[PDB]
RNA sequence: AAAAAUGUUCA
RNA sequence: CGAAGAACCUUACCUGGUCUUGACAUCCACGGAAGUUUUCAGAGAUGAGAAUGUGCCUUCGGGAACCGUGAGACAGGUGCUGCAUGGCUGUCGUCAGCUCGUGUUGUGAAAUGUUGGGUUAAGUCCCGCAACGAGCGCAACCCUUAUCCUUUGUUGCCAGCGGUCCGGCCGGGAACUCAAAGGAGACUGCCAGUGAUAAACUGGAGGAAGGUGGGGAUGACGUCAAGUCAUCAUGGCCCUUACGACCAGGGCUACACACGUGCUACAAUGGCGCAUACAAAGAGAAGCGACCUCGCGAGAGCAAGCGGACCUCAUAAAGUGCGUCGUAGUCCGGAUUGGAGUCUGCAACUCGACUCCAUGAAGUCGGAAUCGCUAGUAAUCGUGGAUCAGAAUGCCACGGUG
């Protein structure tokens, strides 16, 4: 197809960046690179946890790094026993000082990465596709939405007759770009190949 | 200077400053056959200035600045008229139903990408 | 098609007066530039001058409107019959063709210079040199004696 | 019904504004009794089999007592009375209009 | 991937100023264009080791030279990845 | 005098957050400068959209990167203490001169 | 209301 | 076209030198600070050496980094399946379509809606109707450009003011153009007519701009087992002293043909010689490199300036006025080749670019046939940028004329 990156549409209207902090083209290259390291690890040690977005201030050249994550179980009884770890591995890359500042998302599942990870959490243990998006899709309506799509691949079984889990639920427009909708991508693994996760959620206006 | 006017026609902005004093086109210290070479554009601008006849009772200074040949000669022709809808305003209608307070809108538009120009594309053959 | 379209109105010629004179500078036009095309017309017109006090400017005018287009055949449907019509041409755009043709015709005469070419080509006006006395012998052949509506 | 008091109703352009306007003026020409319910009604005298015709079948597969009259070329049916008449008369049609006015309410008085 | 040809590629750099670039670079007028003297030439003519004009500047996560960007120091697609994503300040698509 | 230069990416953070400094320099110097545009040096860049041919689609990028950069010029070398060592800002290319 | 065929096997 | 630069190197291909828990990963044990400068032979990879350094902490054992060796579990594979696939992209198609829920009709498949009468650029809006409601799409909502207001004035500006090395060269003034943040405006909104009194349409005005103003960006539900395992990701499959790995040379720039996409001319509406006119937008500290000196020249030296509305790249070209040549394959055109040079690189033989001179071609505006383009479009004339050590008649972008 023909496709527009979703939320690279709403950016300075709404939505940010995650490397804002101004730069030249000696270091552009370099610092860019320098954050997506440290970002590996951190998603993956922090798969104990819900996370729900990373971003970037270089306020002297001395990082900032405001990790989000939805469960506030991080920093309540390990409270800075945790977080001094992941501050190490920061340390360890990035040459330059290293601080951390971590933010809270009270929503608990819904809206964005939170969508994202926990579906695909859910095919990789096998938990039955059909009825699981199903679950989810009520959920995120409990909670409120204004209409929420996923879309998923198909190819169930490794073979093609038809029978891709699409998803369309509630309104979800995109002609207009002041009502703001969410999106984050994020791929479950199977033992006969990847299946993508794409989560399009609307709640937003300004 | 008493009457003062923009015009910026064909990328090229003009300042007038139409002054007291007598029929004479000064621009830049010189005529328009003067700073430009043989012209058709020279006798262009002189339109709206038999139209009804001025150009021998007051003068003016023009300073016109970047864009074309013909181009520089869009924005006298547009900042005279928008500094004599000023002058007159009983020539307001007569100005821009003369379209002389009219901005051209006809500007060089941007190439792509995949495209020769901006709409040019390739010849297919085969023989 | 289901608008009309056109586009915006040239100048008139602005050192003589006169439109036509314009739009013979458009049809010379080289380079993609009314420049260089602008010296040639107004060479040539200074020739005419000398042979012709009065206005040469009539040779053009009569040669080209003597000349009157009718022909071309369509078709259209009439009372549940198609039937092959020929079909006539508006007088306007009999003109409006017609004040092309003769100046088209330089670039051909195999001369040295567009001086001796427009020069001595649009002098005639009824004895032509151009275009405009080799159309008359196919427009007049053609209509109403080989065609058989209006 | 409420909206339509307030200016927020007719804001911007009239592109919205009267769009607002007309989509309600024409939503309760002839529907503005229906919202005044929220349920059904015990009875539903109608006149009609050529245009009410849809509520002489439906209504009485709900089986919600329809009485009626004929059309005078139609006998309406699914029904539980029936008159011989016209759609057209001041002898008819006007004259049992006065019964719904003064036998419905005064039916426990 | 394949990780062997990238290998490779790295430790060029290594040696691209540590035992080249002012070791070599030592040429002066008697070596260059300036003047000529044949002793110190031959001599500085004969290592060769490292060099960068046998470097290409590559990309840090393919190491091939097709569609490559100085600029972020990355090939083709590893910009365009980035940037649909809204990661990196204020790059925008063309719409003027 | 000073050159003050303020050079960021948005005009939401070139224009907003960056009156902190014009304040606080009142008192302390003894004149301000507004804030005046400068011809912004921009970019704009093609990187084709296919993993593999189709040239037919190429992503055609722009970005603006403004430059307001104010510019407060002072005789007074008292402005220094709340100008610089007081206020902070990030985001935003902060240089100073004598 | 202006002539005109032909399409190896297999989702 | 992938490939915005194939000398070597890259680069997968080839020929050769060379190796097999490995060139690249982790973990365990052994030895040893890491390293430093150097010798010989080899094409190099390397192999075999000579001296030299004795760091970081210690709880003195121990570690921390790192180097060599040992050993496996393992590791490596741009290898094969794009009909095992994700992701991306193209495609019809920037087409106005596409549905859904509820009710209803039909045994059902399905239908309705979404059809009809008008209308819209548009499943656009109105009227009507067993259809009623809702969702995706279309345009809208995002951008940008056409005026005018607001502010802010240095590296930018010069009205009006004087000075003037006469040069915005100086102060000076922020008016002005410009800059660039925030606004004003357009809404078939008004005016007439037309139209089912309906929706709506056509003219009119005013304005910088009317009736989707002009230019972007947006590809629906989907289809093409479309392309892409070699961008990357990956299921399975396969190779395992190797389909692995490391190095030197050669190839990817053959050629006997055929075709695609380009560039350049054939000329006076031009060519050449002279002088001369006006641009816009980018580039940049191993960076751009003025200047001044030499060099006919390419360019080399010498060396300032700028972190670039300062300084450098920087010098627009068609155009213009004059000089000429006369429609000749020439004064057109420029291939080919000879000889001599510049430069990037260790180094340019295959396969790097530039200059000087000499040699001076084919081609005399192109068949059958065939293609684009509706306005600042076509046309034409330059210019800059990327890529890039070093390779544009290529790509990308900018204005002049038109």
């Amino acid at each position: 197809g023909q496709k527009v990156h979703p939320n690279g549409i709403r950016l300075g209207i709404v939505k940010p960046w995650n490397s804002t902090w101004f730069a030249n083209t000696k270091e552009f290259a370099d610092n860019l690179d320098s954050d997506f390291k440290v970002r590996q690890y951190l998603t993956k040690e922090l798969a104990k946890a819900s996370v729900s977005r990373i971003v970037i201030e270089r306020p002297a050249k001395s990082i900032r790094v405001t990790i989000h994550t939805a469960r506030p179980g991080i920093v309540i009884g390990k409270k800075g026993e945790d977080v001094e770890k992941l501050r190490k591995v920061v340390a360890d890359i990035a040459g330059v000082p290293a601080q951390i500042n971590i933010a809270e998302v009270r929503k608990p599942e819904l809206d964005a990465k939170l969508v994202a990870d926990s579906i695909t959490s859910q095919l990789e243990r096998r938990v039955m596709f059909r009825r699981a998006m199903k679950r989810a899709v009520q959920n995120a309506m409990r909670l409120g939405a204004k209409g929420i799509k996923v879309e998923v691949s198909g190819r169930l079984g490794g073979a093609e007759i038809a029978r891709t889990e699409w998803y369309r639920e509630g309104r979800v427009p995109l002609h207009t770009l002041r009502a703001d909708i969410d999106y984050n991508t994020s791929e479950a693994h199977t033992t006969y190949g990847v299946i993508g996760v794409k989560v399009w959620i609307f709640k937003g206006e300004i | 200077n008493q009457y003062y006017g923009t015009g910026r026609r064909k990328s090229s902005a003009a300042r007038v400053f139409i002054k007291p004093g007598n029929g004479k086109i000064v621009i830049n210290q010189r005529s328009l056959e003067q700073y430009f070479g043989r012209e058709t554009a020279r006798m262009v601008v002189r339109q709206p200035l038999e139209l009804v006849d001025m150009v021998e009772k007051l003068d003016l200074y023009i300073t016109v600045k970047g864009g074309g040949i013909s181009g520089q000669a869009g924005a006298i022709r547009h900042g005279i008229t928008r500094a004599l809808m000023e002058y007159d305003e009983s020539l307001r209608s007569e100005l821009r139903k003369a379209g002389f307070v009219t901005r051209d809108a006809r500007q060089v538009e941007r190439k792509k990408v995949g495209l020769r120009k901006a709409r040019r594309r390739p010849q297919f053959s085969k023989r | 098609r289901r608008r009309v379209i056109g586009q915006r109105k040239i100048l008139p010629d602005p050192k003589f007066g006169s439109e036509l004179l314009a739009k013979f500078v458009n049809i010379l036009m080289v380079d993609g530039k009314k420049s260089t095309a602008e010296s040639i017309v107004y060479s040539a017109l200074e020739t005419l001058a000398q042979r012709s006090g009065k206005s040469e400017l009539e040779a053009f005018e009569v040669a080209l409107e003597n000349v009157r287009p009718t022909v071309e055949v369509k078709s259209r449907r009439v009372g549940g019959s198609t039937y092959q019509v020929p079909v006539e041409v508006r007088p306007v755009r009999r003109n409006a063709l017609a004040m092309r043709w003769i100046v088209e015709a330089a670039r051909k005469r195999g001369d040295k210079s567009m001086a001796l070419r427009l020069a001595n080509e649009l002098s005639d006006a009824a004895e032509n040199k151009g275009t405009a006395v080799k159309k008359r012998e196919d427009v007049h052949r053609m209509a109403e004696a080989n065609k058989a509506f209006a | 019904e409420t909206q339509s008091q307030d200016g927020t109703f007719d804001k911007l352009t009239k592109k919205e504004a009267l769009m607002r306007t007309r989509e309600l003026e024409k939503l309760e020409n002839s529907l503005g009794g229906i919202k005044d319910m929220g349920g059904l009604p015990d009875a539903l005298f109608v006149i009609d089999a050529d245009h009410e015709h849809i509520a002489i079948k439906e209504a009485n597969n709900l089986g919600i007592p329809v009485f009626a009259i004929v059309d005078t070329n139609s006998d309406p049916d699914g029904v539980d009375f029936v008159i011989p008449g016209n759609d057209d008369a001041i002898r008819a049609v006007t004259l049992y209009l006065g019964a719904v006015a003064a036998t419905v309410r005064e039916g426990r008085s | 991937a394949k990780q062997s040809m990238k290998a490779r590629e790295v430790k060029r750099v290594a040696l691209a100023d540590k035992y080249f670039a002012k070791r070599a670079e030592l040429k002066a007028i008697i070596s260059d264009v300036n003047a000529r003297w044949n002793a110190v030439l031959k001599l500085q003519t004969l290592p060769r080791d490292s060099s960068p004009s046998r470097q290409r500047n590559r990309c840090r996560q393919t190491g091939r030279p097709h569609g490559f960007l100085r600029k972020f120091g990355l090939s083709r697609i590893k910009v365009r990845e980035a940037a649909m994503r809204g990661e990196i300040p204020g790059l925008k698509k063309a719409s003027w | 005098r000073i050159r003050i230069r303020l050079k960021a990416f948005d005009h939401r953070l070139i224009d907003q957050a960056t009156a902190e400094i014009v304040e606080t320099a009142k008192r302390t110097g003894a004149q301000v400068r507004g804030p005046i545009p400068l011809p912004t040096r921009k970019e704009r860049f093609t990187v084709l959209i296919s993993p593999h041919v189709n040239k037919d689609a190429r992503d055609q990028y722009e970005i603006r990167t403004h430059l307001r950069l104010v510019d407060i010029v002072e005789p007074t070398e008292k402005t220094v203490d709340a100008l610089m060592r007081l206020d902070l800002a990030a985001g935003v290319d902060v240089q100073i001169s004598l």
